[PDB]
C-alpha cells in the first residue's frame, strides 16, 4: 500500500530538482523550513523525530537539500518529510509538508472491533510493520 | 536477521 | 473451520449447473445481480469490495456466469459471494446472498476478554489469518 | 507452568487406580458422571467441549474408565477433566471436578494493562498458546 | 513466502 | 534501548566495587536491604520477585554481596536490582533502589491507540519480550 | 509444521 | 529455540 498522508501523494515521487523548486517557492514567501524521520506512519502520530533545529534565516535551497541529503545517508529505513512554518499573527502555524523519502515496501494497517453497549463498536487502527519489530528495525 | 524475519 | 455464513453454506460447495440455476431464479423475478470479495470474513465486516458495477437489465445467467469466471482467475485468495437486490418500494434492499469460492483453509478466529465493573466482560472476536499478514496475501 | 484448576493439582498426576477409586466414591452417593475436553484454559471459559452424555444410572467405575480411554486416545492434545453432578433440591449442581490429562508443556498468560480515568488499570489476562495457534493444534 | 509463514 | 528505571541509570553499570561503596552508605544509616529480580519491564510492575527475606541485622556488606553474586548464577536472564527500606516513624518506606544487572539486549516498547468519545484516546504500552515468549525465556 | 513453530 | 525465535 502507498501512504497517502502530504500535499503531493497522489503524484510520482518527485525528483531532486522538483523538490527544490517548491523549496525557492516557500522561501520566496520568507517561511522557515525543517526536516523530520519517523518508522510509525499512524495518521494520530503527530510528533515525528526532529533532525537538528529549523533553519529560520536561511535564504538559498542548497542550504536545506544538503540537511536532506545527509539523513537520506545517516538515518535507517521509513520515511522523510519536509515541513515549512509561518509565524505571522493570525497563522503562527505549519503552513506546508510533504514527504521526500520512502521504504522499500509498506504493509498497511488492519482493524480490531471491541462491542460495547446495544450495538456501539471502538476501533482501534494496528499497523503491520510495528507489531512486528522495535523502533530502527521496522523496515 | 530480526528485522526481515516479520514486518514483510 | 467452515465459515458458516451465507443460505447453503450447510450444503456442499454447488457446482456451475447449480450456481446458473440459482441465478435463473432472481432473473425470473426481475432482481439486480452483482459480485463481490473479501479477505476479512469477521461477521461484523460489512461492506465486501465491488468487482464492477451491478447487472441491472441483463436478462441472461451467462452474462453473470462469465464475470465470476473473470475473478475467478483475476483476484487473490480469499472469498467471492453473489448477491440479488429488489428496488420495489417496500423493500429497497438486497434478498439473496451465498458464497461460490473459498480459501484452501480457514483457521478461523478466537476470543479475548477484557474484565470491566463487577463481572461484566467485554468480548473482541479475532481472526487468526487477518491479525497474520496484510491484505492481498492472508491466504 | 503448571494449571491448578481442578481439586488436586498440588498432587502428583494421579494414577488409573487412584482415578478409579475417586469415581467408586462419587457413584456410591449416587451421582451422574461426565467427562469433557478443552485447549483454551483461560479461567473464565465455562463451557468446555462435552464427550458423550452424562452417565446417570451407570453404576460401575469400569463404564466410566472405558469412555476415558476412548477420548484419550481420540481428542487432540490438550486438557481432560470428570465432573460430577448432584441434582437434589438445595443443591441441582456440580459437586466435584479434577484434571485427568495434560499437555506436554504449558507456557502459561501474560498481563495487558490499558490505563483509563485517575489512576485505574481495565487489566486483560492473555493465553500464549491461543493466541499462537487455532484450535485442535495449540498442543 | 511471506504468505504462508503465517496464517495457516 | 536503555531501560532508566532506577537512581543511576544515565551512568555506565557499576563495578562491584561501586556497589558495595552505596551498600556501606545505607548500613551507616541503619537500614534493611534486599534483593529483587523480574523478566516484565512495565513502568507499572511494581512488584518484583524476592529473592530470600530482607537482611535486617546484617552490618556487613559482604553478606549482601555474596547474596548478589549468587542470584546473578542462579537466574534467568532479565533484570536484578538492590532496594533499602526505613521503618522509622514517618517513613516505614523504601528510600533507595538502583539497577545491578542487566540482559545482553532490550528491544523496548511501543503504543496502542483505542480511539473513543469525541477526540480522547485510551492508550496501552506494550513490551516486545514479553508479547513473545513466557516468563523465564524472555531474553 | 504450523503447531510447533509458536506456542512452545 | 523458542526463546531466540522472538523478542530480539
Amino acid at each position: 500500500m502507498r501512504l497517502t498522508q502530504g500535499c503531493f501523494s497522489f503524484l510520482p515521487d518527485l525528483t531532486d530538482q522538483q523538490i527544490e523548486k517548491q523549496i525557492a517557492y516557500c522561501i520566496t514567501k520568507g517561511w522557515a523550513m525543517n526536516v523530520e524521520w519517523t518508522d510509525d506512519p499512524h495518521p494520530r502520530n503527530s510528533y515525528w523525530e526532529l533532525w537538528g533545529l529549523p533553519l529560520f534565516d536561511v535564504k538559498d535551497p542548497a542550504s536545506v537539500m544538503f540537511e536532506l541529503r545527509e539523513a537520506r545517508k545517516s538515518c535507517a529505513a521509513g520515511y522523510i518529510r519536509i515541513n515549512a512554518f509561518n509565524a505571522a499573527y493570525g497563522t503562527e502555524s505549519c503552513v506546508m509538508s510533504f514527504i521526500v523519502n520512502r521504504p522499500s515496501n509498506e504493509p498497511g494497517f488492519y482493524l480490531e472491533r471491541q462491542e460495547l453497549e446495544g450495538r456501539r463498536i471502538a476501533y482501534t487502527t494496528k499497523s503491520y510493520s510495528v507489531q512486528a519489530n522495535p523502533e530502527g528495525g521496522r523496515y | 536477521k530480526w528485522s526481515p524475519r516479520g514486518g514483510s
